[PDB]
């Protein structure tokens, strides 16, 4: 089918330029245009640009002074560039194929001088038929975003992965909890799968109930 | 430069209410398309050419308007319908959206269960202390947490967060952190999150005591 992903930085320091690939799969780059699309944490949908089949290119009149579009249709890519970065542009960024009816998955771009920093994960164990809940904190970690999934996927049923705060550190803390039946503390294996894909840190962590 | 104006900003229907949500445009426009967002996905393409169904969205949804007017309408609102909807016009070189209309299924009252995490000694060994409260599938959205050490009110150094609305039994989760030194939380014994809600007739406290295992 026709699909869309975004590769980008994750972090980028305001010195520099936002630079996001596009690679596309299941249309003609050459017939179809491609856009960017982009949402702030929190907020509503704004339109960048396009790119046209034959390389012409449109923008948003507001950012046309900032932003730059290419592309090489022989690679099915597309390229995003935009400069004159601030805090602000921190945003979830998207390409979007023909029609506007196929999305890539989005990357979060995240504006900052500041570091990457990988989190620590910290089991949250179920307390000492009856219903048990139990997750992990992923505390400390820069920039966004966090991943967290349950026995690689197995579990998805009454999973529930909160909002990331930022704490007065400058670095975000995120839980993920689950519950299950109490009878099942004894005899199933809990495992948070972690991913934080700006610093490729990746944690598996065991929860148990403490002995 | 075509401004999409959309209304009500956020809106709450019971199951099998009908439900309609409004984009105005600042000038005329050929199509209206509209998409769905739910949390942590990219944004689904839901109604286009003002009136057409994308395959698989179900036939209680529909869209109508012509000029500077359009709306979208469900016949009957299910809960795997709360989401945000954006309206979308292209009829010039800028392509724009409405601000969204978010909309949240009204269900009965369900009172919070209560959970209460003491830190990890794995995370007590790195050097931090973190108590967790959670508040699990609750309805409506409006909570209070508060924390107590030693029945001392916590007043700033605690966070939380909440989850968008279960697409399955329309209810939301509350995480809250406190956050304390080690030494802090070592001179203390007993940790308290206490919850109010309109589904408890008085606030429920949760509790452990430090160092009981």
């Amino acid at each position: 089918e026709v699909q869309l992903q975004e590769s980008g930085p994750g972090l980028v320091a305001p010195s520099q330029s936002l630079s996001i690939t596009c690679t596309v799969s299941g249309f003609s780059l050459i017939s179809y245009g491609v856009s960017w699309v982009r949402q702030p944490p929190g907020k509503g949908l704004e339109w960048l640009g396009v790119i046209w089949g034959d390389g012409s290119t449109n923008y948003h009149s507001t950012l046309i002074s900032r932003l730059s579009i290419n592309k090489d249709n022989s690679k099915s890519q597309v390229f995003l560039k935009l400069n004159s970065l601030q805090t602000d542009d921190t945003a979830t960024y998207y390409c979007v194929g023909p029609r506007f009816a196929y999305w890539g998955q989005g990357t979060l771009v995240t504006v900052s001088a500041a570091s990457t920093k990988g989190p620590s994960v910290f089991p949250l164990a179920p307390s000492s038929g009856g219903t048990a809940a139990l997750g992990c904190l992923v505390k400390d970690y820069f920039p966004e975003p966090v991943t967290v999934s349950w026995n690689s996927g197995a579990l998805t049923s009454g999973v529930h992965t909160f909002p990331a705060v930022l704490q007065s550190s400058g670095l975000y803390s995120l839980s993920s909890v689950v519950t299950v039946p109490s009878s099942s503390l004894g005899t199933q294996t809990y495992i948070c799968n972690v991913n934080h894909k700006p610093s490729n840190t990746k944690v598996d962590k065991r929860v148990e109930p403490k002995s | 430069q075509i401004v999409l104006t959309q209304s009500p900003a956020i809106m709450s229907a019971s199951p099998g209410e009908k439900v309609t949500m409004t984009c105005s445009a600042s000038s005329s426009v050929s199509y209206m398309h509209w998409y769905q967002q739910k949390s942590g996905t990219s944004p689904k393409r839901w109604i286009y050419d003002t009136s057409k169904l994308t395959s698989g969205v179900p036939a209680r949804f529909s869209g109508s308007g012509s000029g500077t007017s359009y709306s979208l309408t469900i016949s009957s609102m299910e809960a795997e319908d709360a989401a945000t909807y954006y309206c979308q016009q292209w009829s010039s070189n800028t392509l724009t959206f409405g601000a969204g209309t978010k909309l949240e299924l009204k269900r009965t009252v369900a009172a919070p269960s209560v959970f209460i995490f003491p830190p990890s000694d794995e995370q007590l060994k790195s050097g931090t202390a973190s108590v967790v409260c959670l508040l699990n599938n609750f309805y409506p959205r409006e909570a209070k947490v508060q924390w107590k050490v030693d029945n001392a009110l916590q007043s700033g150094n605690s966070q939380e967060s909440v989850t968008e609305q279960d697409s399955k039994d329309s209810t939301y989760s509350l995480s809250s952190t406190l956050t304390l030194s080690k030494a802090d939380y070592e001179k203390h014994k007993v940790y308290a999150c206490e919850v109010t809600h309109q589904g408890l007739s008085s606030p429920v406290t949760k509790s452990f005591n430090r160092g009981e295992c």
